[PDB]
């Protein structure tokens, strides 16, 4: 025979303090415990278990499944309890690779390596952990005993284990032959190249006697399985990928269910269909969680259901990454806090596309939306492609120098250019950093009862104007927003406005476009329509005139 | 050459951080630095059996233009033991912030020489990722005291000072104090004699070396010349009704931090409901009242005491065109200091950097005056700061921060 080099085992521990599993083996029929005998002597023929004494004191359960529609009974070792008291493990398979990363291949060619598996051996010292009993015929014997020679299918560590050793085998293999690519997935290796067929073949057949120096056999007759591959839920193709088929059904009535898998096919098609759309089918689904309800579906909902069915009508396709080529980011505003973008290297064909959905909060706007879709484009780039792409936004150049100079946070956008396709991202109003000359001076305030919900808004102004309203319903924060509401209603084009709430200044001073308070909107929709607008703070109960004479009045 | 025996804490497993998204130019650079530390035996693959992990990534230290690997050990250093076996600590040194030279020294390639304890090795576990995980990750644990790890500096303490006694008693009013991987050595001195004594440093560590790739590097500072923030208000002769407000609301916010401000003689020079640019002379109840609260601003806070049992908070405040103010403090209105920036390097249009770069001198200052690093509440949004950071960072540590989404009030009176 020729020598073959041993596959290192991992050193595998049990989680501190705890034990090995002592489960209790089921009463088996007299039809499955021969299945699982006969099932059992060919698995100890090819080493994979072996008999042990009665020493032992661990067990895990054994099950015998019919293969439906087949005599052949399966085996199905129950390591639900041991993998609980099993260690921690190194994943690898934490990240998967998107196709858009991926690179153009000529060639690519599928290995099996199910025979290999079963060729690493398990810890010696764990696996007697591994124990496990056929019950035998009339409970009138001993059951037969084994344990795990190899990684067993279903064990925690199985996976990881299997994954490194065969990582370290190809190691040196993919150092020395960098014209090929290798990914490893489930029993099976795929090797990519660009080589012509010719040489392409030779490297496959280089592989094949590299895992024969570990006594690793791979079947002759090539692999059934050829491209395109269907894999994570992706179509790969040698020169281009797409998703598997997004069929969105006809239904007459929707249910919780069908709305949550719905959304969700339309999330997975969103990273190559552009322009996909989820907001007003995902608001349907706020706060409630009962599978079975029908809820609905409201007009902005079958727009939006619409427009995504006229998107999938016909495949779409994206190509691969070509490491010598820029890549180019460009977003659009999809209205009510959507945002989409798309991902290429040379016009008209994108590596992938996506969107992006504002957080839910009190305030915000179009400008920090914006930027946010911009850092998680970044972040994307840098795992998929590990560089940051190149952006192109609807923002003018003059409006971000006006945003981030001003703006009371640090914040940044990569290397981009202006885009000009409507709408724009702007700014709606910027106030005034000094007093303004001229402009009426408004001192408004606002208080209310904390216990009857009564209160008043009102200001006072230099050239004697003057106004209270009496409000229901409302708050000492909500009626110092009306206060101002009606100083901007009663102003001219510019105006001074002195107020002593700290909370509406935290509100303006973040500069929100829309809001989830009606009145902070109606507040911004006066702003917008102003000249001028500066906004001024003093300090409550300080005896600060005009804010002192308003205070009485709204208060009392 | 023997290892010193090193625990986590009780009750306590290792570190679990994912490893953050990284550069192709950053992953090159790990990966053929790994390479050769692999050759040298510093670090060592490890198999699957390891679970433990802690971020990694690549930096450019300040005017140089090769790669460095910083491992982020922020996570392991909060999970190890507090070590006070021969020492229960470093006794600060207060006389280093006194002199009027202090220069930088990364040392932290001198712990590479000793041995890491073999059992607690697995905790140092760190992944060298791929490009869209294309390939498996590569997977190190350091068999050395590594760089970034509060237990490198304890471990190494007792082989450092024999290194330094020819030095130290030889140039007996020099202040040498060790922070992480960081050298700072204090003197009075003139400068140009300065470096050579710094480079008279640089001879002990390779003379007992044999080469460390960052030693001839040199961080000058001058804490004397380190500037101060106090109160003052504005010298007019003519108030706006606008100027009086902003004066009574910054000697409001004032009076927070100094008992007897007051401030009722110039609210009242506000009776009335006038147009905010209307000029309002001052009456003389106003003027003695401003005078006396100018008095009061002048000096120090009361009750203001450094305590080492209590962290160091450090807020920062973008005040506009290339300027930020910051305060590091343990309690509320009790600064221990302020300060303010404006000098920021090559980012005239880049807010994050000057932002990061104002994290690390004032991260630096901290530990020159109190021996260790504050928290931050930085004044930027989570996403935006966590992408961009390390594009900047310049220095072998990490400080712990938190993020601002409220537009403090405050920074109208830091101004
Ligand atoms: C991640 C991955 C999944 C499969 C697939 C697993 C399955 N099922 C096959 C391979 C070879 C790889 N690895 C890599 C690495 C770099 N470029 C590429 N490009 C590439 C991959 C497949 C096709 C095709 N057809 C074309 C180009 N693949
Ligand atoms: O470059 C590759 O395709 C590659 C590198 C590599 C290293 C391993 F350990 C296992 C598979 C690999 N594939
Ligand atoms: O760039 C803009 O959108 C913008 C700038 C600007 C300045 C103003 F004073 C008012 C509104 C604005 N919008
Ligand atoms: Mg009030």
């Amino acid at each position: 025979m020729v020598p073959i080099s041993p596959i290192e085992t991992v050193p595998v521990k049990l989680k501190p303090g705890m034990d090995g599993p002592k489960v209790k083996q089921w009463p088996l029929t007299e039809e499955k415990i021969k299945a699982l005998v006969e099932i059992c002597t060919e698995m100890e023929k090819e080493g994979k278990i072996s008999k042990i004494g009665p020493e032992n004191p661990y067990n895990t359960p054994v099950f015998a499944i019919k293969k439906k529609d087949s005599t052949k009974w399966r085996k199905l070792v129950d390591f639900r309890e041991l993998n609980k008291r099993t260690q921690d493990f190194w994943e690898v398979q934490l990240g998967i690779p998107h196709p858009a990363g991926l690179k153009k291949k000529k060639s690519v060619t599928v290995l099996d390596v199910g025979d290999a598996y079963f060729s690493v051996p398990l810890d010696e010292d764990f696996r007697k952990y591994t124990a496990f009993t056929i019950p035998s015929i009339n409970n009138e014997t001993p059951g037969i005993r084994y344990q795990y020679n190899v990684l067993p299918q279903g064990w925690k560590g199985s996976p990881a284990i299997f994954q490194s050793s065969m990582t370290k085998i190809l190691e040196p293999f993919a150092a020395q032959n960098p014209d090929i690519v290798i990914y490893q997935y489930m029993d099976d290796l795929y090797v990519g190249s660009d080589l012509e067929i010719g040489q392409h073949r030779t490297k496959i057949e280089e592989l094949r006697q590299h895992l024969l120096r570990w006594g690793l056999t791979t079947p002759d007759k090539k692999h059934q399985k050829e491209p395109p591959f269907l894999w994570m839920g992706y179509e790969l193709h040698p020169d281009k990928w797409t998703v598997q088929p997004i069929v969105l059904p006809e239904k007459d009535s929707w249910t919780v269910n069908d709305i949550q898998k719905l959304v969700g096919k339309l999330n997975w098609a969103s990273q190559i269909y552009p322009g996909i759309k989820v907001r007003q089918l995902s608001k349907l689904l706020r706060g409630t969680k009962a599978l079975t309800e029908v809820i609905p579906l409201t007009e902005e909902a079958e727009l939006e259901l619409a427009e995504n069915r006229e998107i999938l009508k016909e495949p779409v396709h994206g190509v691969y990454y070509d490491p010598s080529k820029d890549l180019i980011a460009e977003i659009q505003k999809q209205g009510q806090g959507q945002w989409t973008y798309q991902i290429y290297q040379e016009p008209f064909k994108n590596l992938k596309t996506g969107k992006y959905a504002r957080m839910r909060g009190a305030h915000t706007n179009d400008v920090k939306q914006l930027t946010e879709a911009v850092q998680k484009i970044t972040t994307e780039s840098i795992v998929i492609w590990g560089k940051t792409p190149k952006f192109k936004l609807p923002i003018q150049k003059e409006t971000w120098e006006t945003w981030w100079t001003e703006y009371w946070q640090a914040t940044w956008i990569p290397e981009w250019e202006f885009v000009n396709t409507p709408p724009l991202v702007k700014l709606w109003y910027q106030l005034e950093k000094e007093p303004i000359v001229g402009a009426e001076t408004f001192y408004v305030d606002g208080a209310a009862n904390r216990e009857t919900k009564l209160g008043k808004a009102g200001y006072v102004t230099n050239k004697g104007r003057q106004k209270v309203v009496p409000l229901t319903n409302t708050t000492n924060q909500k009626t110092e927003l009306q206060a101002i509401y009606l100083a901007l209603q009663d102003s001219g084009l510019e105006v001074n406005i002195v107020t002593d709430s700290q909370y509406a200044l935290g509100i303006i001073q973040a500069q929100p476009d829309k809001s989830e308070s009606e009145l902070v909107n109606q507040i911004i929709e006066q702003l917008i329509k102003k000249e001028k607008v500066y906004l001024a703070w003093v300090p409550a109960h300080k005896g600060i005139g005009g804010n002192e004479q308003v205070d009485k009045l709204v208060s009392a | 050459i023997e290892t010193v025996p090193v625990k986590l804490k009780p009750g306590m497993d290792g570190p679990k951080v994912k490893q953050w998204p990284l550069t192709e130019e950053k992953i090159k650079a790990l990966v053929e630095i790994c390479t050769e530390m692999e050759k040298e035996g510093k670090i060592s693959k490890i198999g699957p059996e390891n679970p433990y992990n802690t971020p990694v990534f690549a930096i450019k230290k300040k005017d140089s233009t090769k790669w460095r690997k910083l491992v982020d050990f922020r996570e392991l250093n909060k999970r190890t033991q507090d070590f006070w076996e021969v020492q229960l600590g470093i006794p600060h040194p207060a006389g280093l912030k006194k002199k009027k030279s202090v220069t930088v020294l990364d040392v932290g390639d001198a712990y590479f020489s000793v041995p890491l304890d073999e059992d607690f090795r697995k905790y140092t576990a760190f992944t060298i990722p791929s490009i869209n995980n294309e390939t498996p990750g590569i997977r190190y644990q350091y068999n050395v005291l590594p760089q970034g790890w509060k237990g490198s500096p304890a471990i190494f303490q007792s082989s450092m000072t024999k290194i330094l006694e020819p030095f130290k008693k030889q140039n007996p009013d020099i202040v040498i104090y060790q922070y992480m991987d960081d050298l700072y050595v204090g003197s009075d001195l003139e400068i140009g004699q300065h470096r050579t004594k710094i480079e008279e440093l640089r001879q002990h560590l390779l003379r007992w070396g044999l080469e460390p790739p960052f030693l001839w590097m040199g961080y000058e500072l001058h804490p004397d010349k380190w500037t101060v923030q106090p109160i003052v208000l504005p010298e007019k002769d003519s108030w706006t009704v606008n100027d009086i407000q902003k004066l009574v609301g910054k000697l409001n916010w004032a009076s927070q931090i100094y008992p007897g401000i007051k401030v009722r003689q110039l609210s009242k020079l506000l009776r009335g409901t006038k147009a905010l640019t209307e000029v309002i002379p001052l009456t003389e109840e106003a003027e003695l009242e401003l005078a006396e609260n100018r008095e009061i601003l002048k000096e120090p806070v009361h009750g203001v005491y450094y305590d080492p049992s209590k962290d160091l908070i450090a807020e920062i405040q973008k005040q506009g065109q290339g300027q930020w103010t910051y305060q590091i403090y343990q309690e509320p209105f009790k600064n221990l200091k302020t300060g303010k920036y404006a000098r920021m390097r090559g980012a005239h249009t880049n807010d994050v950097k000057q932002l990061t770069e104002a994290v690390q001198k004032i991260t630096t200052e901290s530990i020159v005056i109190w021996g260790k690093t504050p928290k931050f509440k930085l004044p930027i949004q989570k996403e935006t700061w966590e992408t961009w950071w390390t594009e900047y960072w310049q220095a072998t540590w990490i400080p712990e921060w938190e993020f601002v989404n409220t537009p403090p009030l405050v920074k109208l009176w830091y101004q």
